[PDB]
């Protein structure tokens, strides 16, 4: 199928201590691969997943000292976006990052992104294009002047077409029988009396991964979207997530009522009632 | 700008009185990344609770799962309470174990 | 393997 390598980072200023904090996560087909921490003892990339183990020190040092490189990054830039926002000292910011490329199942770019916020609001974006920059803030539009004019996205766009790509080829051979699972969910119905005359049918879909899954209920026929309640998916903890949708339905003519659940692990939609 | 957390307390497995289990507190949706998280069993902080790793999502916002060990009894009420600057006052869910 | 930044904000 398709492919995806993510780093997404982040530095938070506070009114006291006296530099910020800088975390570095990097992910492979949205599952976590590597991680770097600034309040750490051993402040350095850290490997996250057991088929990284394989790298030798000569990569962890490079990428650690590149880590040092975005932090102090990080630093300045955070410094001059008080500056650009005429933010006093005494209160506390944040500035994140995502960066990384799509791959299509045959292993070509797809996507490639770069993207910045500041407050957790969107500050400046490398366009699809990876030429020009989209940046909606007035005070936004100071960095994007200065990288216009220095040919920024040109640095951008190398990496992204080409370490990106390149390595995240390397990182799928080396956890070929790692990455490359899904777990299909396990859905059965519960039943919960209300209000008499009414009953809740609860569908619960559990031990799935990836996260992206629909829950749907029919009458008979037609999908419910009012008022069906479902929860947001939810992490089980052990890798695998959770989910449920519930209808509200006459007691007794609830063998009417059908679940559905789909899901990229399923080899079709599975199908499901209340069973006494 | 403040991003207001949302909260689900849930087991990782079907709940069964008397027998260890886990319970999550997933807090999601919110900014600043500074947060206060305690689980509470029956109004008191459980004293050794794992806390996830600080990670955010592609709208930018962050979220972390707590969880501890328990075990489910028919009598004792477990909860999530959270405090974060979004929010004048802490905010409670309580576990419901079919929901 | 990580981006590096070119010019600061």
């Amino acid at each position: 199928g398709p492919h995806s390598m993510r780093y997404f980072e982040t530095a938070v200023s506070r009114p006291g201590l006296e530099e910020p904090r800088y975390i570095s996560v990097g992910y492979v087909d949205n599952k976590e691969f590597v991680r770097f921490d600034s309040d750490a003892e051993n402040p350095r990339y850290e490997p996250r997943a057991p088929w990284m183990e394989q790298e030798g020190p000569e990569y962890w040092e490079r990428e650690t000292q590149k880590a040092k490189g975005q932090e102090q990054w990080f630093r300045v830039s955070l410094r001059n976006l008080l500056g650009y926002y005429n933010q006093s000292a005494g209160g506390s910011h944040t500035l994140q990052q995502m960066s990384g490329c799509d791959l299509g199942s045959d292993w070509r770019l797809l996507r490639g992104y770069l993207q910045f916020a500041y407050e957790g609001r969107d500050y400046i974006a490398l366009n699809e294009d990876l030429k020009t920059w989209t940046a909606a803030d007035m005070a936004a539009q100071i960095t994007r002047r200065k990288w216009e004019q220095s040919g920024a996205a040109e640095h951008y766009k190398a990496y992204l077409e080409g370490e990106c790509v390149e390595w995240l080829h390397r990182y799928l051979k080396n956890g070929n029988a790692t990455l490359l699972r899904t777990d299909s969910p396990k859905a059965h119905v519960t039943h919960h009396p209300r209000s008499k005359g009414e009953v809740t049918l609860r569908c619960w879909a559990l031990g799935f991964y990836p996260a992206d899954i629909t829950l749907t209920w029919q009458l008979n026929g037609e999908e419910l979207t009012q008022d069906m309640e479902l929860v947001e998916t939810r992490p089980a903890g052990d890798g695998t997530f959770q989910k449920w949708a519930s209808v509200v339905v006459p007691l007794g003519k609830e063998q009417n009522y059908t679940c559905r659940v789909y899901h990229e692990g399923l080899p079709e939609p599975l199908t499901l009632r209340w069973e006494p | 700008i403040q991003k207001t957390p949302q909260i689900q307390v849930y087991s990782r497995h079907p709940p069964e009185n008397g027998k260890p289990n886990i319970l999550n507190c997933y807090v999601t949706q919110f900014h600043p990344p500074h947060i206060e998280i305690q689980m509470l069993k029956n109004g008191k902080k459980i004293p050794k609770v794992e806390m996830s790793d600080m990670s955010f999502s592609k709208d930018w916002s962050f979220y972390i799962l707590a969880h501890t060990e328990f075990t489910p009894t028919e009598t004792d009420t477990y909860a999530c309470r959270v405090k974060h600057d979004s929010m004048a006052e802490p905010k409670t869910v309580y576990w419901d174990r079919d929901m | 393997k990580a981006v590096f930044n070119f010019a600061t904000m």
